[PDB]
């Protein structure tokens, strides 16, 4: 759909077009300024030299020199600022290419909206175009949770995940993809007592070793 | 406005000004570009949410008191006490004197909309955590979110659950000193005052520059026409147009640099809002001193204020290790 | 009582109507009290002719306020935007809308966990260089 | 191979509880 979006929308590449549009009208104004008299008899040096003697020609042509010098100074003054403005974006693009392309970035909303996965660069006239691949969660579902579980008078906490239940049985699952599992002695770690945490629920934790053991040890 | 500033609403002065070409179409474009850039700057920072979330009527987040940052419906505007304190610490005949052609345009986004944006961000970051920065908001209890955030700095989540009341009390006490530290010290909001002071002083100097002879008979056009006939009064006034154009060039030249300086800080503020607020940061000394946990933004005149909540280890104890 | 005038127009390839904004001047002044052989702008056919709305960024002539909310098309100032749509097509001046209201549900013992995912690809364009020149 | 290593005992939860019952 990227090709379709580019071929349909005619203003997607607007940032690059402004760079080349601002560098043409500047020259156009710089060359159109040559038709200004600058408070002189005429804007043509040959006409002035053909209509006046040197003693007054050397006065009449100084004004044009000063005006054209000022008009030339303004152009380079503005170009110096535009150059720094472009250089800042070039540095930003270099940093983005170093980070998002040659690796995976944990910075939020730096290489795309969502969880960044990969990126590819594409060359463009006087610029560069990136393609960010992200990961966006789909439809969700509410549940009921509990901070901890207390089986043998001891608090239990999820090693990696969150306790969850559908209303009847409790489960443990990871934080970004629904995957219920049975609470065991290796999915949780014990710490503290059964009277400190707020909101704990009473339930039991399965132990894989004991049934297979006493079945075999007997 | 060139014509009124350079020429005292005369006619022959305008006729002579017409001979200088496009020395004002260039001047009237840079200022418009600067204004458009300024309008885009504020939009790039605050407009980062698709919708406008609102907090639920019930406010009990396990012991944390967010009343100092949440909007106050009692006031006519939906502004928190901290926002009002910030707004009351920045002060914006001369203002009615600038009829020489220098005006001030109003911003596109009204403060009552920036307040709405800030309220939406606060509701999203207090109700859903950092899950709303990728897609839609997702429900999570606040203590669970805080345990998640402690789990990201190498501290087991049981520490929060076993010390929830103490942590809530510490946060409530810490947030209760920002208002005092702002109402007492007047130099805290010193960075925002320069932005308006420089813009006022530049206009004042530009207006005062009008009363200069510039190596001519006088600085008043009517006075120089009332004493000399056209043939050399035309030559005499030309010095005034040249001097006024040269003086007016420097104003926009300095404004062009100040615009870039402001844009850099606006980009930095946008990055901070995207990283420290919408998520959790691992960069050292980026969202405050210590280990970053959360952040809340507040709206200030021509600026933004962040509140960084961090984790700092207390008293130590040496041991012997192997 | 000098002021300033701005011309708000849609694309000339689409329509041929304009709206004039008198910035810095209240409506009750010359904007609605223009006189022949008295004012500098030659064009005065718009006159008052109703459709006069007062805004904190000046008084504009030629558009009618509507109590609706859409995305800002042509910025005006102080939170007012204008566009070219229907109410037989005229020029309206509504108030900018930040977005749609959405109340979030909060509970002290509730959580939401997604069950599926979605892969998306987004683009990003950055300038790198500018044209070189010599004089 | 390690420099600065020390001597101690590591408790195995398996041994006591799974040998007392296995008796």
């Amino acid at each position: 759909k990227i090709q379709d979006s580019l071929s349909s929308t005619p203003s997607a590449l607007g940032k690059l077009q402004d760079v080349v549009n601002h560098n043409a009208q500047a020259l156009n104004t710089l060359v159109k300024q040559l038709s200004s008299k600058f408070g002189a008899i005429s804007s043509v040096l040959n006409d002035i030299l053909s209509r006046l003697d040197p003693p007054e020609a050397e006065v009449q042509i100084d004004r044009l020199i000063t005006g054209r010098l000022q008009s030339l100074q303004t152009y380079v003054t503005q170009q110096l600022i535009r150059a720094a403005e472009i250089r800042a974006s070039a540095n930003l693009a270099a940093t983005k290419m170093s980070e998002c392309v040659l690796g995976q970035s944990k910075r939020v909303d730096f290489c795309g909206k969502g969880y960044h996965l990969m990126s590819f660069p594409q060359s463009a006239p006087h610029g560069v175009v990136f393609l960010h691949v992200t990961y966006v969660p789909a439809q969700e579902k509410n549940f009921t949770t509990a901070p901890a579980i207390c089986h043998d008078g001891k608090a239990h906490f999820p090693r990696e995940g969150v306790f969850v239940s559908n209303g009847t049985h409790w489960f443990v699952t990871q934080r970004n993809f629904y995957e219920p599992q049975i609470i065991t002695t290796d999915n949780t770690f014990v710490s503290g007592n059964c009277d400190v945490v707020i909101g704990i629920v009473n339930n039991t934790v399965y132990d894989p070793l004991q049934p297979e053991l006493d079945s075999f040890k007997e | 406005d060139c014509t009124m500033y350079i020429c005292g609403d005369s006619t022959e002065c305008s006729n002579l000004l017409l001979q200088y070409g496009s020395f004002c179409t260039q001047l009237k474009r840079a200022l418009t570009g600067i204004a458009v850039e300024q309008d885009k700057n504020t939009q790039e920072v605050f407009a980062q949410v698709k919708q406008i979330y609102k907090t639920p009527p019930i406010k009990y987040f396990g012991g944390f008191n967010f009343s100092q940052i949440l909007p106050d419906p009692s006031k006519p505007s939906k502004r928190s006490p901290i926002e009002d304190l910030l707004f009351n610490k920045v002060t914006l005949l001369i203002c009615a004197q600038k009829f020489n052609g220098l005006t001030v345009l109003p911003p596109l986004l009204t403060d009552e909309m920036i307040a709405q944006y800030t309220s939406a961000l606060l509701a999203g970051t207090i109700t859903s955590g950092w899950t709303f920065g990728a897609g839609p908001a997702l429900q999570i209890p606040f203590p669970m979110q805080m345990a998640y955030r402690f789990n990201g700095i190498g501290v087991t989540q049981n520490v929060l659950y076993e010390n929830q009341k103490l942590i809530a009390n510490q946060f409530n006490s810490a947030i209760g000193k920002i208002q005092d530290s702002l109402s007492s010290t007047p130099s805290a909001l010193g960075k925002l005052q320069d932005v308006v002071n420089h813009n006022a002083q530049a206009l004042n100097t530009l207006v005062k520059q009008l009363s200069s002879k510039f190596g001519a008979i006088s600085s008043v056009l009517n006075d120089i026409l009332s004493r000399l006939d056209p043939p050399e009064a035309e030559v005499q006034i030309d010095r005034l147009i040249t001097g006024r154009l040269q003086s007016l060039q420097t104003y926009v030249t300095q404004q062009l640099i100040r615009a870039a300086e402001i844009r850099a800080s606006a980009n930095l503020a946008a990055t901070k809002m995207s990283e420290c607020v919408l998520g959790q940061s691992k960069r050292v000394d980026f969202c405050g001193k210590g280990y970053h946990l959360m952040s809340f933004p507040q709206s200030a005149p021509h600026g933004v204020v962040f509140l960084h909540v961090t984790y700092v280890p207390a008293q130590e104890k040496n041991f012997t290790t192997a | 009582s000098f002021g300033g005038v701005s011309v708000i127009t849609p694309g000339t390839n689409t329509s041929n109507q304009v709206a004039v904004l008198y910035q810095g001047v209240n409506c009750t002044e010359v904007p609605v009290a223009i006189h022949a052989d008295q004012l500098t702008p030659t064009w005065r056919v718009y006159s008052t002719g109703s459709n006069v709305f007062q805004t904190r960024a000046g008084c504009l002539i030629g558009a009618e306020y509507v109590n609706n909310s859409y995305e800002c098309d042509i910025p005006i100032g102080a939170g007012i935007c204008a566009s070219y749509q229907t109410q037989s097509q005229s020029i309206i001046a509504y108030t900018m809308s930040l977005g749609a209201e959405n109340s979030v549900a909060y509970s002290n013992n509730s959580i939401a966990i997604p069950t599926n995912f979605t892969i998306s690809v987004t683009t990003e364009i950055l300038p790198v260089s500018m044209t070189k020149t010599s004089v």
